[PDB]
């Protein structure tokens, strides 16, 4: 699978049309690198048009990396609302944890991304889920003194 | 009114590392020498235990033994905290939790002394099992690629760094080492506080065929990524 390595690199590099070419010529949409990242993990950091192309071509929306992180985790960590939205549209697990130690809601709360918090809640995020430190998203907003968020979360 | 520390890394920079260690009362000292080239994210170092046999596996010390040599792409240069603290340097604090075993606490100063980038560390390990994977030397002599997650800590004028290391056990499974890290500038000058991003790491461990002391030869490549604005 050498086209798959090329696809991982094209996704990392943000080369929208190279991703299109590689997949039309047979590249494995779910190619894996050494840290368990697929092209969709790489694109979750801000490459919206590549996210969309990958999902349309069968990318595993819920693939977990070696640390347990799904693309939705990475999009919440890096603050990309439109990517969060398209991932959820394509069936991303809004409450994925399974060794990550955080749900996407926790990550959005940690970094004060109120719009992402609201989208996650609308898609069924569990406000009572506790992260690996025992904290809910509400607790996180209290610890950060974010009363705009504490408000939204009650 | 902005730091110029990145200009100290345009070429090859010599490195010295000095580690004073104590794990469960087992004391040791490690010295490293080599060089770094941030333009390719490249580190070339050799480490020697100068006090005898190393009482823990070499792989468990790799993260403790200079992230200013990470390659930050041109479009991410405003997110490189490590170089922006130079030459005065930064303090690097960690706790490393070995799952079902003990923990390392480490405190280091990373700074220029002359033309040389120097990493000076104190390490304290407690609560290890003498028959566990660490004091029992059950870890493979190799190293995996990892993702290192970097976040601004504005209240400390620095960064928070979190990641998990997986040490292959010589049998089957993996020993988790959970890293909690904090970096703060030593000087009073301006620093760069980054947006959230990650480093992609890759490390190769080997031996020097002519070295009779306990030692580790290390070749490492690290590139920052995850900020797509301006690519």
């Amino acid at each position: 699978s050498d086209l798959g390595k090329k696809l991982l690199e094209a996704a990392r590099a943000g080369q929208d049309d190279e991703v299109r070419i590689l997949m039309a010529n047979g590249a494995d949409v779910n190619a894996l690198d050494e840290v368990g990242w697929t092209p969709l993990h790489l694109a979750a950091w801000g490459h919206l048009e590549i996210v969309e192309v990958l999902l349309k071509n069968g990318a595993d929306v819920n693939a977990a990396d070696i640390d347990g992180y799904t693309p939705l985790h990475l999009a919440a960590f890096s603050g990309h609302l439109e990517i969060v939205e398209v991932l959820l549209k394509y069936g991303a697990d809004v409450n994925a944890d399974d060794q990550a130690g955080f749900t996407p809601l926790h990550l959005a709360a940690i970094f004060g991304h109120l719009e992402i918090v609201e989208v996650l809640l609308k898609n069924g995020a569990d406000v009572n889920a506790q992260d690996k430190f025992g904290k809910t998203a509400f607790d996180i907003s209290i610890d950060n003194g974010n009363e705009d968020l504490a408000e939204i979360l009650q | 009114m902005v730091s110029k520390g990145e200009e100290l890394f345009t070429g090859v920079v010599p490195i010295l590392v000095e580690l004073d260690g104590d794990v469960n009362g087992h004391k040791f000292s490690v010295s490293g020498e080599g060089e770094g080239d941030a333009t390719y994210g490249k580190l070339t170092l050799k480490f020697i235990c100068t006090t005898g046999k190393l009482p823990v596996p070499w792989p468990t010390l790799v993260t403790t033994l200079v992230q200013c040599f990470s390659r930050y792409p041109d479009h991410m240069k405003q997110h490189d905290f490590f170089k922006s603290a130079m030459p005065e340097g930064y303090v690097q604090e960690r706790t490393i939790f070995f799952k079902d075993d003990g923990n390392y606490k480490t405190r280091a100063e990373v700074k220029f002394e002359g033309d040389t980038l120097v990493n000076r560390i104190e390490l304290k390990g407690i609560d290890f099992k003498e028959d566990g994977n660490i004091l029992g030397h059950k870890l493979e002599y190799n190293y995996n690629s990892h993702n290192v997650y970097i976040m601004a800590d504005k209240q400390k004028n620095g960064i928070k760094v979190n990641f998990k290391i997986r040490h292959n056990i010589e049998d089957g499974s993996v020993q988790l080492a959970d890293h909690y890290q904090q970096n703060t500038p030593i000087g009073d000058g301006p620093v760069l506080l980054p947006d959230n991003h990650y480093l992609s790491t890759q490390s190769a461990l080997s031996k020097d065929p002519n070295e009779k002391r306990d030692h580790m030869v290390l070749l490492e490549f690290v590139t920052a990524a995850g900020i797509t604005l301006g690519m």
